This record gives structure tokens, C-alpha cells and sequence, in this order.
RNA sequence: GGGGAGUGAAAUAGAUCCUGAAACCGCAUGCAUACAAGCAGUGGGAGCACCUUUGUGGUGUGACUGCGUACCUUUUGUAUA
RNA sequence: CUAAAACUAUGUGCCGAAGCUGCGGAUGUAUACUUUGUAUACGUGGUAGGGGAGCGUUCUGUAAGCCGAUGAAGGUGUGUU
């Protein structure tokens, strides 16, 4: 006997939709990343993407505690001699809620081709509606 | 039929007709050995779990032969310290084949 | 038992000469038992 | 007794270069580079013989965790409960049963739960 | 069956001739002859000589038909160099290698 | 310069001519490779191609993944720029 | 990351090293009986350095022997110890 690896051809990703209204950001991100990597499956293999698809709706209703809505800063550098750019959480959430989940979840995943391939299975939408009605998502109560 | 047995300090999950290698044994090639310290037996929604042993369970097996694994090369080196050392290794094993599982 | 083919010396009577500077595994390799960088490590190194 | 270093030297270089097949560039062509490449490969293999046993136990523990959390426990409590019920199945076999036989693993989880209560 | 022709000792380097050999590899014999006829490269003349020789060998010694032939194989190898001296400034001297090649053509149906 | 013919036991013994290694440079076949960051391996490990048996075999390649800053010398101490 | 994923106090589990235990193998020293064979026990990271035991190479005797055109040395692959 020996320990077998999961075959990518036998892997079956499933589809789930999670509602983000009134939820702490990081305590949701950890669950999303754990589902994206496949740690909840007994066929988990660290070199195979045996994860699941997640749909986030109402991405502009996610919450932070304390004073972070005004005090949490997001940074960027354009690679020009003085191109450091700064924004807020609350300016960025009313203007681009997809990037907040992008950053929060991608920071919690591996950093390489398989990590780039896992983040593709997260689909974030600001409103209540998504376009993937043909995939038949389940309501995951995270 | 999926029993669980102990041998050579390790544990194995076996079925009937399976051929497996374990650590070297003292038994003779062509003899028959019996494991009577069995840990679990599963016969299909019928599951006997030992605490730590299933009482009247037997697993019989036959000794096909003894052999060596392929050569491993050990290399020790210390950079800038004028020290190198090399060694070879082949590990011994006994090959069994499972004949019967009682339950 | 008496041939030029079949004559051996007594046990412990011959030894192999010591050879310096012939690799790591001999124990007498790189510097050959002399140490590092002194007057006694030079050629003709002993003092009177 | 003049001794020529032609055959033995050539055979040693040849044996070192036969152990470097598949390496990139001068690492499979040039003796000076291939010799360091073979030594470093041996060092890596010595260290990874030790690391393999850690990686495989980590994988077993992760699969057992995934299996136990479907049955209502965490890994810690299932391992504690099985040790309190005198079950001595090791992790290599528990992970196998988790990955291939869900019914027997539910039986093991129920035994552990019963031991805890 | 392939019919061979060799041109050993061409007074050009193999790197320059490989460019022309890449242009006709695997083509029909007439098309390759056209390409070589209307080239401004110097290696084209030597390669056309070797190809003409291979076609003549295929039709004379082997008695084959020419409109069915192809340039199935062609490759260029290096020959032996000529070593020369070039005086440089301030009394220094450089070494010049004059390079050579071997062209090999194989024509087949 | 070669291809036939012919000599010879032998012509990749053809005159740069016994044997004919390595560095270096081609042509052919198989697999991999154009969203991904580092001493180029090592521990795993899917797929494909060719052999073979009715394989828990053999050969080549290696997607993805954990770990991992050459060797010698001299130094209190070197991935050391 | 905010009734924490911070801090203080207490408790129950678990993870975690080449440490320790299990199984298989080699080796140093000393002892016990055969009287040279195995057990027992303690040990087995190493620079400078000291001690011990070996492999392979050319040449002389053994050798007017033994192997070789039914193919030696050398070169190039494969398998195995
Ligand atoms: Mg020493
Ligand atoms: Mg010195
Ligand atoms: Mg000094
Ligand atoms: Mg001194
Ligand atoms: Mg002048
Ligand atoms: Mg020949
Ligand atoms: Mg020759
Ligand atoms: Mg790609
Ligand atoms: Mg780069
Ligand atoms: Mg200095
Ligand atoms: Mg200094
Ligand atoms: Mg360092
Ligand atoms: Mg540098
Ligand atoms: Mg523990
Ligand atoms: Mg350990
Ligand atoms: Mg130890
Ligand atoms: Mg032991
Ligand atoms: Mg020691
Ligand atoms: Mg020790």
C-alpha cells in the first residue's frame, strides 16, 4: 500500500454562492481560501487543485471593525521615481469592491502557478445578482 | 477483504492475493506465517475495530523469498573544511503473499 | 609448499611506506602533516 | 617503472559524467562542473531522505483532519479519543481509510466520540 | 534509397552555408534549383554544385527519374582551418582562422 | 570534390591513409516549453511516446509541488561585492 | 485580526527535531564459553594532528606456464556484485 495522489482528471469542482452582507472581511477570507485550496476534501493533495468555485455577492456590504474603514490604507507603486499611490478602505469599497476581496484572499494563498490558478475560481460581484445561473450554485452559509 | 496487520514496526492494509514487501524475517522461503494480532477487519458495512486487537481474527501469508532493494549512495561533505565521505546501502526485505483473511 | 610461488614473510614484518599529498581519504593529504603557514611548514624547515 | 595516467583517469572522469545525465549545459558535459553537480546532488538526497518522512506525516494529518471535520470533530479530539479507546491504528492507515472508505472512517469517528463521552 | 554527393573543403564557414542549406531542405529538386539560381549569396553556388552532382549520380549510377526527386537530406559540417597572423597596433599580433566546410546532399524519391 | 566500377581479408585501410577518446559544432526522432521570477538540483508526482507482458513491469520526457545562496584557499568569521 | 487571531490568570488536548522508542543492517572496544563463534554491555559529529586496514596502476620472478584470429590490448553501450 501507499499514499495516492489525487488525479487532476478525476477532480470535481463544485459551485457555491456566499453572501457577504454584514461580515468581517478576514474571517470570511480564511474560509474562502480554505475552500479554494481544497483542504476540506479527504483527497487533498498539496500539488493538485482539488478546490471548489465560490461566488461572492454583495461585495460592497463587507465590514471592518474598529476604525479601519478610515484608517486601513491600500498602497500601489507604478515603478516610476515617485509613484507611490495610496487609498482608503472606504473609498475603495464604494468604487471597486472586487479588489478588496482580490487582495484579502490572494494574500492567504500560495504564490506560484497553482496559486494563480486557484484564485481564478473566485467570482466577486458588488450587487445581488451574478451571471452564472447555468452552473447551479449552492448557498454556502459560511 | 481489507484487514489491517502489523509487521516490521509498521502497519499494512491487505487484501487476499496481495503481494507485499516487509522488513527481513527469520522464516524460511516457502513456509507459512500467521498474523494473529489484527487491528481491523472490514467486510462491507461490517466493521470490526480492535481495542487494540480483534479477538478471533487470523491473517495467513506465505514467504516467497528474501531480497535487497536498489543501491542508495550516502554522501557527506563539509565545504572549505577538507572533509568528504561516501557509503553504499542496500536494504533487506521479505516478500509475502496474502492467502487468507478470517475476520 | 616450497615454490617461488608460495613463500610469504612473517606477520607484522613489512609495512607500506607513508605517502603524503595523495587525496583526502588517506588522512595525509593537502598539507601532508605539516600544519599551516609556518617556518616548519616550509621546505627544509627545522631549526638547528 | 614509468606509470602513465591514461586509462584510469579516463575511466574516473567517465564514471563521474555518467552520473550527470539530464543536467543542463556544462553540468552534463564538463568534468569540473559535473563533479560539483554530482556532489551537491548527493548532499541534497541525504537531507531529503530525512525530510520525506516529515512531509508524508503532514499529508496524513491534513487528510485525517478533512475526514474528521465531516464527522463532527477536529483532528485533535479524534486523535485524543482514539487514544482513549485503545485504538492503535497509525496515521498512514487512517488517511488511507479516509481517502478510500468513508463508512469505516465514520465508524472510527463514532468510536472516538464514544470514548470522549 | 538516397543518393549522396559530398563537397569537402569549401572555402567558406559552415555558419554562412547553413543559412542557404536551410532554404532548400526538404523541397523538390527543381524548386531548390530555382532558389539557388536566383540567390545573391556566395554559398548558393557551392550548394548548387553539390546538388547538381547528387542529381547526376541519382540518374546515372542508380537510373532514377528526376521530376520525382526531393532534397531529403542536407547538412553542413566544419572542415580544418588555416592559421594566419595579423599584425596589430603597438607590436601586437592576432591569430586569424580561415574556416572551411563540408557540404553533404542526399537526394531521394 | 565526389558517385559508380575495379583491387584487396579489410577502402568510415584511399594517401591529412593503424586504433580513433574528450572539449567543441551539426542533421534526424520522442517528450517538454511563449501569465512566469533566483547556484538549475533534490524529495514527490500527473500526463504523453515507445518496448514489452496480460505487470504493484522497462526506457525517454517531466506539467504542478516542499526544501535549497557553486567549488577551492585563507580566516575570529565568506553566497560573499 | 477588536466579547481577538492582543494582554493577564487557569485547564484540557494536539502539532513539532537527524532528541527518545520500534523494526532491519554494519562496525570499534572489553568480557563469557567454544577454544576464531556467537551472545552481552557501552560506544561509532569532527579542522590541525596521531593510529589502523585496504583498492587500483607500470615493471621483475613464479612463466618455455595459462588465455588469444572460433578475435588480445584499447574505444563505446548494457546488465549485475
Ligand atoms: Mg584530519
Ligand atoms: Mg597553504
Ligand atoms: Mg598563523
Ligand atoms: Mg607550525
Ligand atoms: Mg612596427
Ligand atoms: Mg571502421
Ligand atoms: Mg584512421
Ligand atoms: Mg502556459
Ligand atoms: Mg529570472
Ligand atoms: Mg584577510
Ligand atoms: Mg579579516
Ligand atoms: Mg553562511
Ligand atoms: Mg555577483
Ligand atoms: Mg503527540
Ligand atoms: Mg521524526
Ligand atoms: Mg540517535
Ligand atoms: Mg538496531
Ligand atoms: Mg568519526
Ligand atoms: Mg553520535
Amino acid at each position: 500500500m501507499k499514499t495516492l495522489s489525487a488525479k487532476p482528471a478525476e477532480v470535481q469542482h463544485d459551485w457555491f454562492v456566499v453572501d457577504a452582507t454584514g461580515k468581517t472581511l478576514g474571517r470570511l477570507a480564511t474560509e474562502i481560501a480554505r475552500r479554494l485550496r481544497g483542504k476540506h476534501k479527504t483527497s487533498y493533495t498539496p500539488h493538485v487543485d482539488a478546490g471548489d468555485y465560490i461566488i461572492v455577492i454583495n461585495a460592497e456590504q463587507v465590514q471592518v471593525t474598529g476604525n479601519k474603514a478610515l484608517d486601513k490604507k491600500y498602497y500601489r507603486h507604478t515603478e516610476f521615481p515617485g509613484g507611490l499611490k495610496e487609498t482608503n478602505f472606504e473609498k475603495l469599497v464604494a468604487h471597486k469592491p472586487e479588489e478588496i476581496f482580490e487582495r484579502a484572499v490572494k494574500g492567504m494563498l500560495p504564490k506560484g502557478p497553482l496559486g494563480y490558478a486557484m484564485i481564478k475560481k473566485m467570482k466577486v460581484y458588488a450587487g445581488s445578482e451574478h451571471p452564472h445561473a447555468a452552473q447551479q450554485p449552492q448557498v454556502l452559509d459560511i | 477483504m481489507y484487514a489491517v496487520i502489523q509487521s516490521g514496526g509498521k502497519q499494512h492494509r491487505v487484501v487476499e492475493g496481495e503481494t507485499l514487501k516487509v522488513e527481513l524475517l527469520k522464516a524460511e522461503s516457502g513456509a507459512t506465517i500467521t498474523f494473529d494480532d489484527v487491528l481491523m477487519v472490514v467486510n462491507g458495512d461490517n466493521i470490526q475495530i480492535g481495542a487494540p486487537v480483534v479477538a478471533g481474527a487470523k491473517v495467513t501469508a506465505e514467504v516467497i523469498g528474501h531480497g535487497r532493494h536498489d543501491k542508495i549512495r550516502i554522501i557527506k561533505m563539509r565545504r572549505r573544511k577538507h572533509y568528504r565521505k561516501q557509503q553504499g546501502h542496500r536494504q533487506w526485505f521479505t516478500e509475502l503473499k496474502i492467502t487468507g483473511i478470517s475476520g | 609448499t616450497l615454490r617461488l610461488n608460495e613463500l610469504a614473510p612473517a606477520e607484522g614484518a613489512k609495512r607500506e611506506h607513508r605517502r603524503l599529498g595523495r587525496g583526502i581519504g588517506s588522512g595525509v593529504g593537502k598539507t601532508g602533516g605539516r600544519g599551516i603557514k609556518g617556518q616548519k611548514s616550509r621546505k627544509s624547515g627545522g631549526v638547528r | 617503472a614509468r606509470v602513465k595516467r591514461g586509462v584510469v583517469a579516463h575511466r574516473r572522469h567517465k564514471k563521474i559524467l555518467a552520473r550527470a545525465k539530464g543536467y543542463y549545459g556544462a553540468r552534463s558535459r564538463v568534468y569540473r562542473v559535473a563533479f560539483q553537480a554530482v556532489i551537491k546532488a548527493g548532499q541534497y538526497a541525504y537531507r531529503d531522505r530525512r525530510q520525506k518522512k516529515r512531509q508524508f506525516r503532514a499529508l496524513w494529518i491534513a487528510r485525517i483532519n478533512a475526514g474528521a471535520r465531516q464527522n463532527g470533530l477536529s483532528y485533535s479530539r479524534m486523535i485524543d479519543g482514539l487514544k482513549k479507546a485503545q485504538v492503535i491504528i497509525d496515521r498512514r492507515v487512517l488517511a488511507d481509510i479516509a481517502m478510500h472508505d468513508a463508512v469505516a472512517f465514520a465508524a472510527l469517528a463514532e468510536k472516538a466520540k464514544g470514548a470522549l463521552a | 534509397m538516397e543518393v549522396t554527393a559530398k563537397l569537402r573543403g569549401a572555402a567558406i564557414s559552415a555558419q554562412k552555408a547553413r543559412l542557404v542549406a536551410d532554404l532548400i531542405r526538404g523541397k523538390s529538386v527543381a524548386h531548390a534549383l530555382n532558389i539557388l539560381n536566383f540567390s545573391n549569396k556566395k554559398a548558393a553556388v557551392l550548394v548548387k554544385k553539390a546538388l547538381e552532382s547528387a542529381i547526376a549520380n541519382a540518374e546515372h549510377n542508380n537510373s532514377l527519374d528526376v521530376d520525382d526527386l526531393k532534397v531529403s537530406t542536407i547538412y553542413v559540417d566544419e572542415g580544418m582551418s588555416l592559421k594566419r597572423i595579423m599584425p596589430r597596433a603597438k607590436g601586437r599580433a592576432d591569430r586569424i582562422t580561415k574556416r572551411t566546410c563540408h557540404i553533404t546532399v542526399k537526394v531521394g524519391v
